[PDB]
C-alpha cells in the first residue's frame, strides 16, 4: 500500500510533482530525488502557515481559517512576510499599526 | 469619466487602513490620477492575454498573469 | 463533465487535519493556499531550472532543488525546508 | 453639543479599517471605471466577475501600502498631514515614475 | 586552442557599420551590446514559454516573440519591434 | 544539392537566424519551436541593437569619438525615455550617471 | 587670501563626478572588504579579478543610486544635508528594510 | 591553502572621502558626520546579501574561485542586473 510519496513520509503528491518537473519547461531530464525534496518544501512550508494561520484562528475564536487569519499569519512572522512580501493575499487586510507621532498626548 | 465614481471618502477609506491621519483635499484627485495609471498598466498587459488566446471575455487568470508581470503578485484568484 | 482542474486543495487538507485536526478552511483562504504551492513551486523549479542551465547540466536533480531553497527561502526557514527535504529523499532512499 | 475633536474620529476610523478586511471601493463604479479604461485596448470585452474583483483586490492593496509610504515621506517632513508631493515622493523612491 | 565562446559581437559591428558607418566601439562597450541582446532574448523568450504554457501549447511560434514583444517593450519601441519582425518573418516566407 | 543560403539572409536580416533558433529550441522555454519564432526575435533583437548603438554613436560623435564607450550607452540609454523604462534595473558597467544637481542645491 | 565659500566646491565636485564613470571608492581596499565578507560564507575562496570587478562596479552604482534618493529624501523636509534617518526612508520605501 | 589567509577588519577601508565621492555623484552637496558610519553598514549588507548567492553558485558548481558570472548571477538573482562582465 506504498505510494511514492509514502515512501518520503509526504502528504504532498511525489508522482504529480515529478510530472509537474517534466511538463513544465524546467529542464531535458529530471532526477528521481528532486520530486520528492521538492514535495517535502512545499509541504513544509504549507504546514508551517496552516499552524499559524490555525492559532490566529482559534485565537479569534474560529473553526475555519480565513485570508485574514493567514495574513495575520504571514505578515505577523518575520521570515515568512519576507518571502511573501510582493504578494497581496485577497481579503487578508493588514496588520494594525498607527504612527506614534500621530496618537494624542 | 467613472474616474470621478472613485469618492474622495472611498480614497478617505483606503488612506485610514493606510495608518493616514489627515488628508490634504488635492490628495483625492491626486490618488484617482495613479489607480487609473496602475489599472491602465495591469488592465493593458491582462487584455493582451485576453487577446492573445482569441478572447471576448477577459478571465480572472489574465489579470492575474498581468499582475504578476507587473511585480503586483496575487494570491487567490487561480494563481 | 466540466473541465477536469488540477489543484493541491487535498494535501492542504491534509496538512491542515495534522497540525489543527479540529478546525476546517474557507475556499478563499484554500484558493490562497493553493496559489502559494504553486508560487514557491515555480520559485524554486525556475532557480533549479537556471543552476542547471548555468552548469551546463540537462538535469535537475534533488542538488538543483537544494541549491535553489538555499537561495530563495530566508535563512531560519531555509535551514528547515533544508532539513525536511534531505530528511525525505533519505526516508525515500531507504525506503524501497 | 458632543463634538470629538480634529483627529479623534479619523484616528477611530484607522483603527476600523485596519481590524477589517472588505473592500473599501463602492464594487459598481469601480467596475465601470474597469471596462472604461478596458474600452481604450478593446471594444465590447467581457469580464469575468473575479477578473474585475481579482482586479479591485489588487488596486485597494496597491493604493493602502502607497498610502503608507506617504504618510511616512509626509512624517519624515515634520508633519502629519498626506499631500500630492508625499504620493510623489514615495512613487520615485519605489521607482514607479521618474 | 581554448575552447570556443559565442557572442553576438560580429552582428552588434554589422548593424553598427549599417547605422553609423564612421563609428565603432570599445571592448567594454560590446561587452554591453552582449549583456543587453542576453537579457532581452531571456525576457522575450521567457515570456513566449510562459504565454504558450499559459495557453496549453508546446510550439513557440512568432505569435507568441510577438505578444511577448508588445508586453515587454514600451510604446513607440514594440510598434517598430513589430513591424520589424513582420517584415523579417513575410520576407523568410515569401523568399522560401 | 542547392548551395546554402543562410537563414538571415532569407529574412533580409544581421542577427543570426539560427543561432536564435537554436539558442530558443535549447533553453528549456518549450517543446516546439516554429520556424517563424527564431526570425522574428532575431529581428526584435537586430532592432533594439540598431536603436541603442544609432544613440550611443550619437552620444560619441557628441564627445568628438569615433569609438561608442560605455558611458556613450549610458548617456544614449538614460536620456532616451522608453529605452530608460527598458533598462530600468539594468546598471551599465563604467557609464556613471547623468548630470543632474537639484535645483535647490544650486545658489541663491 | 582665497577662499570659496560653503558649499562652492561640494558643486564643483558634484559636477566634476557625474561627468566621469571612474570608480570612487579604493580598489584595494575594496578587494579585501569581499574577500574578509566571503569569509564569514566559506574560506579559502579563490576571487577571478573581474568577479570583484563586478562586485564592486555593483556596489557603487547601487549606493549612488541609495544618495540620489537619500539626498530627495533631506529636501523633501527641506534640508540640503543628508541625514542617516534620510537613507532609512530610502530605503523603508524601496522596500530594502521593513 | 591555511598559511596567510585571515583578514583584518577592513570596511574601514571605506574613507570618509571615498564615501564622500560617491555621494557626490548621486548629486548630493551636505553631508551628516553621521552619514559615513550608516553608509559603511550599508554597503556591509549589500556586499553580505549579494556575495552569500555568488558563492552559493561557486559552491554549487563546486569550484574554489568565485567568478565573473557567479556575481552576475547572484545580482540578477536580487533584481540589480549587470551588464559587461558576461552573461
Amino acid at each position: 500500500a506504498k505510494t511514492r510519496s509514502s515512501r518520503a513520509g509526504l502528504q504532498f503528491p511525489v508522482g504529480r510533482v515529478h510530472r509537474l518537473l517534466r511538463k513544465g519547461n524546467y529542464s531535458e531530464r529530471v532526477g528521481a530525488g528532486a520530486p520528492v525534496y521538492l514535495a517535502a518544501v512545499l509541504e513544509y512550508l504549507t504546514a508551517e502557515i496552516l499552524e499559524l494561520a490555525g492559532n490566529a484562528a482559534r485565537d479569534n475564536k474560529k473553526t475555519r481559517i480565513i485570508p485574514r487569519h493567514l495574513q495575520l499569519a504571514i505578515r505577523n512572522d518575520e521570515e515568512l512576510n519576507k518571502l511573501l512580501g510582493r504578494v497581496t493575499i485577497a481579503q487578508g487586510g493588514v496588520l494594525p499599526n498607527i504612527q506614534a507621532v500621530l496618537l494624542p498626548k | 469619466d467613472n474616474i470621478q465614481g472613485i469618492t474622495k471618502p472611498a480614497i478617505r477609506r483606503l488612506a485610514r487602513r493606510g495608518g493616514v491621519k489627515r488628508i490634504s483635499g488635492l490628495i483625492y484627485e491626486e490618488t484617482r490620477g495613479v489607480l487609473k495609471v496602475f489599472l491602465e498598466n495591469v488592465i493593458r498587459d491582462a487584455v493582451t492575454y485576453t487577446e492573445h488566446a482569441k478572447r471576448k471575455t477577459v478571465t480572472a487568470m489574465d489579470v492575474v498573469y498581468a499582475l504578476k508581470r507587473q511585480g503586483r503578485t496575487l494570491y487567490g484568484f487561480g494563481g | 463533465k466540466r473541465s477536469r482542474k488540477e489543484s493541491y486543495s487535498i494535501y492542504v487538507y491534509k496538512v491542515l487535519k495534522q497540525v489543527h485536526p479540529d478546525t476546517g478552511i474557507s475556499s478563499k483562504a484554500m484558493g490562497i493556499m493553493n496559489s502559494f504551492v504553486n508560487d514557491i513551486f515555480e520559485r524554486i523549479a525556475g532557480e533549479a531550472s537556471r543552476l542547471a542551465h548555468y552548469n551546463k547540466r540537462s538535469t535537475i536533480t534533488s542538488r538543483e532543488i537544494q541549491t535553489a531553497v538555499r537561495l530563495l527561502l530566508p535563512g531560519e526557514l531555509a535551514k528547515h525546508a533544508v532539513s525536511e527535504g534531505t530528511k525525505a529523499v533519505t526516508k525515500y532512499t531507504s525506503a524501497k | 453639543p458632543h463634538r470629538y475633536r480634529p483627529g479623534t474620529v479619523a484616528l477611530r476610523e484607522i483603527r476600523r479599517y485596519q481590524k477589517s478586511t472588505e473592500l473599501l471601493i463602492r464594487k459598481l463604479p469601480f467596475q465601470r471605471l474597469v471596462r472604461e479604461i478596458a474600452q481604450d485596448f478593446k471594444t465590447d470585452l467581457r469580464f469575468q466577475s473575479s477578473a474585475v474583483m481579482a482586479l479591485q483586490e489588487a488596486c485597494e492593496a496597491y493604493l493602502v501600502g502607497l498610502f503608507e509610504d506617504t504618510n511616512l515621506c509626509a512624517i519624515h517632513a515634520k508633519r502629519v498631514t498626506i499631500m500630492p508631493k508625499d504620493i510623489q515622493l514615495a512613487r520615485r523612491i519605489r521607482g514607479e515614475r521618474a
